[PDB]
């Protein structure tokens, strides 16, 4: 029981590393999303005054 | 902001509480021991050890050694009684 409880952290360590770095980088690169979102809002405002 | 890291934190985490306590007990109990019936040490002959390896062996240890001892005792006692009575 000790053997098959321990025998899990062999091929999952790389998955944990890659998921950690990917999730952290995706969370912290939200600056691009914020810039695109504000550009979209301002373009929408310009189009809005256009149809107004 | 870092996520939890279970498989990355296993240095301090052991297998429950009892399994890690008994791991040290069971790892060395099977290390320094005879493989299979090594060192029988059957050979012994020092009168007392001669009895040990001749009749007092534990493989049978029946009443035959006891009967032989009783026969020797009564044989000596016959001469003792002849001397005394």
């Amino acid at each position: 029981d000790r053997i098959d409880s321990v025998s899990q952290l062999q091929n999952v360590a790389e998955t944990t590393k890659v998921l950690f770095d990917v999730s952290k980088e995706t969370v912290e690169l939200e600056s691009e999303a914020f810039e695109l979102k504000q550009k979209v809002e301002l373009a929408h405002e310009a189009k809005a005054v256009l149809d107004s | 902001v870092s996520t939890l890291i279970p498989p990355k934190v296993v240095s301090s985490k052991n297998i429950g509480s009892a399994p890690n306590a008994k791991r040290i007990a069971n790892v060395v109990h099977f290390y320094k021991s005879l493989p299979q019936g090594p060192a029988p040490a059957i050979k012994a002959n020092t009168r007392l050890a001669r009895y040990k390896a001749k009749y007092f062996d534990g493989d049978n240890a029946s009443g035959k050694p006891l009967w032989h001892f009783a026969l020797g005792i009564i044989a000596f006692g016959y001469s003792m009684e002849y001397y005394f009575h």
